[PDB]
């Protein structure tokens, strides 16, 4: 039902569907440890679920708040030695660098040798980010492309 | 030193009411008491990747009245970026190594932030990065707006043209949100209407904007038509139903119009703003572009001496 | 177990940064049951494998000959009510259609709509892939070429 | 019914060592004696994504001297492919639902097996597609050499060119390795050399090949010399370094020459085969280019005839 | 005598529901027994200043099945109207000395009543001239109504797509208002709408039609679904917000379609019909190329023959 882990990190909670977009997004998978992912899982809390457990690995402050993202209502559940030492939270960050492409296809963003930036910004119903360089506001659903 | 020494300019939505209030005060100053050797012994570049008249022009006469020397080119066909291929961070930083502040415009958004991070501590004042910003028109437009109408605050201001690729109403729209009870009327088609970005600006600060389809609606209204050309070089080619300025202004269409009401415009006109208006008391477009000079000089010597002129 | 299913399946042996492209390309996750997967796990002679475990799920044809060329070592177990039913691992085809990618530059698979194919002749060396179109045989390298 | 009736003419590779020597016997036979109205009542499609003036000049003149009608095009450039933007896939399949064979050149290679899956039941006949195969140019090769040489077994043939980009030396090696006793001999630039799939394939049925830098190291060994043209049209950028051709036949070369040996060439040629050897007994090229209409004809005779008795 | 014998073949107007029917009749006669020597002896002329694959090569076909010669030319780039200057007038001056039936494509409006002005007795048909007619269309589109709907009264037809600039849809909806009681449905972009003067003479004759903003909502009530291609090379500026179609027919709409409904295409296609609906047993646009060939040897037997007994 999942695995026991030493230490490190397991982010829980992440809505089924989410969890391998995340391993995705930001490059969790390219590692030399030991992943151990349930997608789909009974919740109750939510009827399903995504759980990704990270062994020797921690998040950061920045890291995790890039969660907010995708996934607010996960759980960032931070292990030393078999005790839950931390039970960390995403706020959203206020931005997000180097995983994000700017829609604005005359950015110079595309063009140049610079990794991207957004300026997050809780709007109205979603949230919307505002580019570094072109400083065109977007809809993050936008954003995260087609 | 003073508040915008060694600062670049990128945008307008970077500067406060104070930097405004101080470039406009500094115009004033160095108008009425020029400064001949005020910057003798500075090299600035003047770098245009796109057309020019006005600003590369302006800039350059500005820089030269007071004193400094200008290295750079107007096309970048023969720099190594137009025919050896090299990037335009790769041009920034070897440039940083020469001269004393960069004037760049270019036809990509973002182009002057991205030089900043390659400028070292060299200013980057953005001459018009594509359609995003162009701040030192706002500046002489402010200077201009405040010479004609008295002040920056409680004016009503239709702007009328292009707005969704005018880098000069996006930084005028935002350096007039910042004084208040200042009233927006804007005119545009669908297709070429103002950002929306720029909108949630003024709903936040409850500014009261309103659509409207005809010079006529506003005319009796407002301080301050500030007219627009339709940026035919970055409309894609499903806009193309919208080249010819859908809103043109005749001397006629003044008739009802307030008696210290000023027609401004960034130019190039093509068509919207026909050559009777020219002999107006309204027309006050070479006006403006002339005192691109003195808003274009005392921001050249802010950003380049600590010492406030006077 | 080392997790449990009733019915479904469970492939093994996979090699490292294998399984996370294997989740991508037989689309695994548009589903809503349960998955399991042991990202780089031990494997004594070939240390870190990685698991998928697919539950109440079964591959069907294509996919496993498509993982006969993307793992030869991985083993698929059928498994029925626990019981594993059937434990079998892939045999190469002779033809792979609709997924690999011609390398010849004026193929006209390329340009028009015609669904790929190719034919299989293991090499001693390795597996030498024929285009349907244009003829030509490639180094199986050269195709799989993510 | 005979056994290429309806076939489909695509690749070597499918065509067995018995179809063709029936296409052969059968060549020799329509050019002893003539068969005017054998398609009479036929209409046959002439389709050219690709420039000709050998392969559809004698394929059209094959189908006049049999008494079929053909329509067609030269270029895509009229087409609705070429001008409207449709698919070749559409093309095949409106022009099958009109004629009665279609005779296709085409640049991509592949496109003669893409026409086959749309055409229906109307046979496909591949007149070159892309640097792939070139079959009924292979066929009149081997009309040409069993015409000079009276078998196609045991024969010293050397390929000359660029073998890489040649569909022509790409169709005849793999005809010629199904007779018994070939040894082959090639010499190209290593950059336009025979593809490594021709030589396991030559290698796999046990027969002897060999490169040579030279043509005067081989002159005094063979029956058949074929020349073939550096297909400028395909070459990579990369490849520019091999426009001017390498190995150029003059007449002083053929001194040691079998007496028996014939010079063949599919034509164009450019520099490579110098017009000194045009009028010696051993340059056949144009023997070789006039024998395309027997082979063509033979081959249109057979896929639209299901029993001929000639 | 027959009443199209000698008859230029222009414009649906000029045609009569007769006219069209006696068409059919002698379409439906020559699919079901073939007549090879019907024009033994006339030669034809086939003359493209615009792109075609289907017009042109059905055309010819169908020349080549009964019997006829033809001559003409793909481009007017190689004629001397376009490369010695000369005019269209005088262009079919001299060809119709040498011929007997003209047959032309042409981009300007209204250049086949132009040379039937200049053809002397020759008979000139229309196969298409700019946006204006396209004749020969609406026969093969006609036949292949009847063919599966056995009436060509009373149907229900949506046609969808570019209507302005449509020469096909201007044809078709011109012989259908001849026939009793069909109803029609226009799905066109606004700005490609079905031009007013088709419209006004829908109205004069009492006929109903209707505009709807989709495809799904008409699918049920249909009988055919015409759908057209966005005609590019025509489009103004002005349009190019049209270029990419708008309605797009994918297999899975195609849901709750009547079981005798068809989908019926010009073609080429382009975006529009996703390949889906090839496979399904409404998509019928390749059967209705195919009719292309029976209705153009209709229309030459009739023009070119003076009695037909068959
Ligand atoms: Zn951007
Ligand atoms: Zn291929």
């Amino acid at each position: 039902g999942v695995e026991a882990i030493k230490r490190g990190t397991v982010i829980d909670h992440i809505p089924a569907q989410i969890g391998f977009k995340l391993l995705s997004l930001f490059k969790l998978t390219e590692t030399d440890q030991r992943i151990t992912i349930g997608l789909n899982l009974p919740s109750g809390e939510m009827g399903r679920k995504d759980l990704i457990k990270i062994e020797n690995t921690f998040l950061s402050e920045d890291q995790v708040d890039q969660l907010a993202l995708y996934a607010p209502q996960a759980t960032v559940n931070r292990i030393d030695n078999y005790e839950v030492v931390g039970k960390s939270r995403p706020s959203l960050p206020e931005r997000i660098d180097n995983v994000l492409v700017c829609p604005n296809s005359n950015c110079i963003s595309h063009a140049e040798p610079v990794s991207s930036s957004f300026a997050v910004r809780k709007r109205a119903n979603d949230i919307a980010l505002k580019c570094k360089y072109c400083e065109k506001e977007f809809s993050h659903n936008v954003v995260l492309a087609n | 030193a003073n508040p915008l020494y060694q600062k670049h300019i990128i945008s307008i939505n970077d500067l406060s009411r104070d930097d405004l209030n101080l470039v406009l005060a500094t115009a004033a100053k160095l108008k009425a008491n020029p400064q001949p050797e005020l910057l003798k012994h500075k090299v600035i570049a003047s770098c245009f990747f796109e057309a020019s008249t006005r600003t590369r022009l302006s800039f350059q006469t500005s820089m030269h009245r007071l004193g400094a020397s200008v290295v750079g080119f107007s096309d970048s066909a023969n720099t190594s970026l137009g025919k050896k291929g090299e990037t335009l961070a790769d041009t920034i930083s070897v440039i940083s190594t020469y001269v004393d502040a960069i004037v760049m415009r270019h036809p990509q958004e973002g182009a002057a932030r991205l030089a900043t991070e390659f400028s070292g501590n060299v200013p980057v004042l953005n001459a018009g990065d594509g359609s995003n910003q162009h701040p030192t028109q706002t500046l002489l437009d402010l200077f201009t707006i405040q010479q004609t109408e008295g002040r920056l605050d409680n004016l009503h201001v239709a702007m009328v043209g292009d707005l969704k690729y005018g880098r000069t109403v996006h930084s005028l729209t935002q350096a007039l949100a910042k004084f208040d009870g200042n009233r927006f009327y804007f005119i545009a088609p669908d297709a070429l209407a103002m950002p929306e970005y720029i909108l949630d600006m003024l709903d936040e600060k409850g500014i009261a904007w309103s659509l409207h389809s005809s010079i006529e609606e506003v005319m009796a209204e407002v301080d301050i038509l500030y007219m627009t050309r339709v940026q035919k070089e970055r409309l894609d080619p499903s806009e193309y139903a919208n080249v010819k300025a859908q809103f043109v202004l005749r001397a006629s269409d003044l008739h009802n119009a307030k008696a210290n009401m000023k027609v401004l415009h960034p130019l190039p006109r093509v068509d919207e703003i026909a050559t009777d208006v020219d002999k107006t008391p309204h027309a006050w477009y070479f006006q403006q572009a002339g005192n691109g000079i003195f808003a274009r000089q005392a921001l050249l010597a802010l950003v380049l001496n600590r010492d406030l002129v006077l």
